[PDB]
């Protein structure tokens, strides 16, 4: 059970749950590296503020 | 009280409701701080709600001629038409209403180095048309809008009526106005009124009949901007107890009038001076009980007013 | 129309919807 | 378990993103701003 | 005892998201500030 | 233990596949912009 | 468990309550300067009382 | 013990490319693009 | 057993019939044919 888990976050997340959150995790911030390439792009295309 | 529990409880409770309110509050705050106050209705001495202004598609040459002519000319040469006026008041008619109702030239449907010739230039029968739709503007103002009482306004069919702004491309029954609708659905014109649309207590008649008649019913209240209401007391639609339902008795004689005279005359549409193109309830009333491009009384020359 | 008044009168009549909703929670809540 | 908590953050998180879409929606259809013009 | 799973917190977050991105894809494609799918 | 079944990710991912295809699809075809199924 | 969290708010938050307390409010401190840039940036654009 | 049931998994796919086949024949049947059944 | 025989049978004739019914409907309606015709 609370192994992997950190001392600090043992009332919250099992061994399970520790891994499925870091896949998110990691998920989100490629997510985000994405995004803010894809918004210089289309800024680049088009500026929507003018 | 003394626990904590009620102590939180009455302080969500005050919370909320300060929150919500705020909310509220600043939400209208932020709208009429950016959002702009509507455009008042325009206030052409002329026209109900349309403009002819601004007058750009008349070019230098058409205003420079126009002045000569009138210069040179006191009065009218060739007129079949329009009699009793000046040069100067047959301009400012021609300015104000024709090709102001249009939005076209001076050169549309005239030669300008002479504003009298009739034909060796090759827009004589735009010239041709538009006589013949002067007189069909008298007479639909003459004989169908003059049984109207003076509690409506004493308006009048002028050339912005009926166009709007265009010349050719006119559209009786767009796509925006089919949305309840069949797109193939047109005013059944080919009754007679009153008593082509009655339904009420009939033996003879169905739920078909009832449907045709509901769909004309909804092009009304869509035509005039308004609900059922506006012509009936929906406890008894056969009452004849508002004044709408009569004027509205007119208005269907009228439409059927254009279309068997000056659509399809004898049947034919060769005859016809507009292409084949059935009038609708929409086609003046572009969403109001009176139509936009209509002519305030005293403003239409008297020749094509109701007066005569 | 106002537009301020008719949020608020709007408000109160989704707020007579509360009653049944704590009454399905209370089902849900109370038979696990 | 207490319900108060959750059911404050729940309808906290709700309000927010309510109102932030209102106002986004109301600041774009006004034209005071350039932002997606055509 | 948590107040809150985590697999709620995940399957809201996912769908938040998914109907996020659809609204403001439908929003900018509608603005026609952009060129995109013409003729 | 487990938060999530894998079974129920594999169905839901593969609906949300299929859906948005069918979805993408149809937004181009009647958009007007390639030529494809012409008369 | 009761532990780590202050005896006065005892009967409300449990530990594990606590931590998502203290994440939440941290995440809305965040917000609100994010905010106030946003705000100060927009304004420094167009501005909106004349 | 296991995931998903075989045949389940073979229903799903028979009704799958059935409702696929269907579709696409009605799409360009009434596209017009191709002869086939006229006048 | 994982699958029946008789589930299968009742499916396939079912099948069978209702796609039978669909084409010669479509096939009438379409008009190529000379068939049936006042
Ligand atoms: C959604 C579709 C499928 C699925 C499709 C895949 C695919 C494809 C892969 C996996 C992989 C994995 N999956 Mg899986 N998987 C699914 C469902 C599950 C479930 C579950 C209970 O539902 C679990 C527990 C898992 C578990 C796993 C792990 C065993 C394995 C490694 C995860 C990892 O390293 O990610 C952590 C790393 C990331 C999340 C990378 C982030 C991805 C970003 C978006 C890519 C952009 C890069 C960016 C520009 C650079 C930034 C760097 C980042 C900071 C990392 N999957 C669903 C059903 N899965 C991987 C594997 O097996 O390795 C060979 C793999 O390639
Ligand atoms: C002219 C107007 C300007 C503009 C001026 C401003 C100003 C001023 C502000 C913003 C703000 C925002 N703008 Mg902006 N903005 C513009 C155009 C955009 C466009 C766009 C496509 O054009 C987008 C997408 C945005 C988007 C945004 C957001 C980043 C932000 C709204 C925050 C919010 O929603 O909080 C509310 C959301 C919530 C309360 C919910 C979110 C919480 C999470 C996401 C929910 C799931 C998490 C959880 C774990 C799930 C489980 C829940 C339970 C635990 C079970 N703007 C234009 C250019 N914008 C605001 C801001 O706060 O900046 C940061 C702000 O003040
Ligand atoms: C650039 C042109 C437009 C604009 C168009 C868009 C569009 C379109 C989008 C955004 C989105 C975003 N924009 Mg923007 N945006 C504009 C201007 C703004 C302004 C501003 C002040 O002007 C702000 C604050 C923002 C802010 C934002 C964020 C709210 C958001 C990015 C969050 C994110 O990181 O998602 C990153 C995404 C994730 C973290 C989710 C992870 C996604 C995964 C990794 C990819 C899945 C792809 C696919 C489904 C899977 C493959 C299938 C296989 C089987 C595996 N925009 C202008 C006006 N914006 C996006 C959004 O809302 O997403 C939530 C979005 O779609
Ligand atoms: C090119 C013209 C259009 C366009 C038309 C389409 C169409 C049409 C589609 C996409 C799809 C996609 N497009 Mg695109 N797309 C455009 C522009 C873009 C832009 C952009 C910034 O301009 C972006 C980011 C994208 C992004 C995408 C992805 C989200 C997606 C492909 C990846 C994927 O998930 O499927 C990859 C698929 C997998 C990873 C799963 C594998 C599926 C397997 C192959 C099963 C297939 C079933 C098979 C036919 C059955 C036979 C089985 C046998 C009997 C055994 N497109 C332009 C505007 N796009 C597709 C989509 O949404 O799919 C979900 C899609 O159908
Ligand atoms: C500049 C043009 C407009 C204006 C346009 C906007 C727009 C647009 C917005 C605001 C919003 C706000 N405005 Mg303003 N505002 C104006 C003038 C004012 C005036 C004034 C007296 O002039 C006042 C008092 C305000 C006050 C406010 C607040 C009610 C609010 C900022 C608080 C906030 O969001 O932080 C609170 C902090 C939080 C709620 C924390 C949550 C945020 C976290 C960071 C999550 C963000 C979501 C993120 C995108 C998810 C990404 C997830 C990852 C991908 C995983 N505005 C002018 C008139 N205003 C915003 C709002 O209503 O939001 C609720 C908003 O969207
Ligand atoms: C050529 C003219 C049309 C076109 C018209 C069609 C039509 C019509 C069909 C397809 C189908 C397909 N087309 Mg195509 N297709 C076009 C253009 C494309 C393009 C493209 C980018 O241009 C692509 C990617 C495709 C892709 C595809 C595939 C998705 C699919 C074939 C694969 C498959 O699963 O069948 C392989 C089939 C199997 C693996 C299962 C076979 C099952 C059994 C053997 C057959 C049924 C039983 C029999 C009828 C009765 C006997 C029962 C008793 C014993 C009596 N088409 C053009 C526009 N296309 C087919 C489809 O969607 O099928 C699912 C389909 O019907
Ligand atoms: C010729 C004019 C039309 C056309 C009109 C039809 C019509 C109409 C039918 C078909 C059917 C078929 N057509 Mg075809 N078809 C056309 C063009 C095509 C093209 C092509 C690429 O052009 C293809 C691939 C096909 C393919 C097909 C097959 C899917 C199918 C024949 C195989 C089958 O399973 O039936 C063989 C049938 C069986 C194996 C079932 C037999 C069962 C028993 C023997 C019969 C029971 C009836 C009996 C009265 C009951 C007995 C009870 C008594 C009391 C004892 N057609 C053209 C466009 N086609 C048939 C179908 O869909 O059947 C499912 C069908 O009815
Ligand atoms: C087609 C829609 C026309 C446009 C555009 C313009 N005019 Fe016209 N005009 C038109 C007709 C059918 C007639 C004859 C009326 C009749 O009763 O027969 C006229 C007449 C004139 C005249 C009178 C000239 C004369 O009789 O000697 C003038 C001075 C005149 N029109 C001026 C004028 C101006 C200035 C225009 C541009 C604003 C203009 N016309 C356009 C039809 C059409
Ligand atoms: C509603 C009863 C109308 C009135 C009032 C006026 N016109 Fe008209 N006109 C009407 C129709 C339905 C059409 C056909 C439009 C089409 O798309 O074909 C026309 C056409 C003309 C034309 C010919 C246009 C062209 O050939 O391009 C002219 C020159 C014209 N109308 C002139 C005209 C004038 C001067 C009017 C005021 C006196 C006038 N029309 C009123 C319907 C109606
Ligand atoms: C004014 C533009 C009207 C609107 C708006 C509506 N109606 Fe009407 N209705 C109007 C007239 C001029 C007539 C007489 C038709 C005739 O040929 O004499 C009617 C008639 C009906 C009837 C039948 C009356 C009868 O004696 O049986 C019905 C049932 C009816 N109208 C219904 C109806 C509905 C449902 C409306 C809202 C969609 C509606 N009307 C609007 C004039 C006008
Ligand atoms: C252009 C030739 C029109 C056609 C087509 C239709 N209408 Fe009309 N309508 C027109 C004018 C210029 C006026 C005002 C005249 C006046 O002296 O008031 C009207 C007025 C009405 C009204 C009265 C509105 C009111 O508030 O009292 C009604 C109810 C009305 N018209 C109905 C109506 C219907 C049902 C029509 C289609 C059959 C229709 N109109 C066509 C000009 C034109
Ligand atoms: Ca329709």
């Amino acid at each position: 059970q609370n192994d992997l888990v950190p001392d600090q976050w043992k009332p919250l997340f099992n061994n399970a749950e520790w891994l499925v959150h870091d896949i998110v995790v990691k998920t989100i911030y490629g997510g985000l590296i994405i995004a803010v390439i894809a918004h210089v792009l289309c800024w680049a295309w088009t500026p929507w503020i003018r | 009280t003394n626990t904590v529990r009620g102590r939180f409880y009455i302080v969500a409770g005050i919370i909320s409701v300060v929150m919500a309110v705020a909310s509220i509050a600043i939400f209208w705050w932020i709208f009429y701080t950016i959002t702009p106050a509507p455009a008042p209705p325009l206030q052409n001495p002329i026209y109900v709600n349309y403009t002819q202004e601004p007058t750009d598609y008349i070019s230098a040459e058409s205003l420079a001629a126009m002045n000569a002519y009138i210069q040179a000319n006191p009065q009218p040469q060739a007129v079949q038409v329009l009699k009793g006026m000046t040069t100067a008041q047959i301009s400012a008619y021609m300015v104000a209403q024709v090709s102001g109702g249009l939005k076209v030239d001076c050169s549309y449907c005239h030669n300008i180095a002479n504003f009298a010739q009739q034909d060796g230039y090759p827009n004589a029968a735009k010239k041709v048309t538009a006589r013949k739709m002067m007189l069909m503007s008298a007479d639909l103002n003459q004989n169908y809008t003059a049984k109207l009482p003076a509690s409506v306004g004493g308006y009048q069919i002028t050339c912005a009526t009926c166009h709007n702004g265009k010349a050719a491309g006119l559209e009786p029954y767009p796509i925006e106005i089919m949305n309840t609708l069949p797109n193939d659905w047109r005013l059944p014109l080919e009754l007679d009124y009153p008593g082509g649309l009655v339904v009420t207590g009939r033996k003879d008649v169905s739920n078909h009949e009832v449907e045709q008649n509901q769909f004309a019913m909804y092009h009304m209240n869509v035509s005039m901007g308004q609900g059922c209401t506006f012509c009936h007391n929906a406890r008894y639609f056969p009452s004849y107890e508002i004044a709408q339902k009569n004027h509205s008795i007119i208005m269907l004689q009228m439409t059927k009038h254009i279309q068997e005279t000056y659509v399809a005359p004898g049947g034919r549409i060769a005859d016809g001076i507009m292409a084949g193109k059935s009038p609708s309830c929409w086609l003046c009333h572009q969403g109001a009980n009176i139509p936009p491009g209509a002519a305030k009384p005293g403003q239409v020359p008297a020749v094509l007013s109701s007066t005569p | 129309m106002n537009w301020i008044v008719a949020t608020f009168m709007l408000m109160f009549v989704l707020v007579a919807f509360l009653p049944l909703v704590v009454s399905l929670a209370y089902t849900w809540v109370t038979n696990p | 378990r207490p319900f108060e908590f959750r059911t404050s953050v729940v309808v906290s998180t709700l309000l927010g993103l309510v109102m932030a879409l209102l106002i986004h929606f109301v600041v774009l259809s006004s034209g005071a701003f350039n932002w997606l013009r055509a």
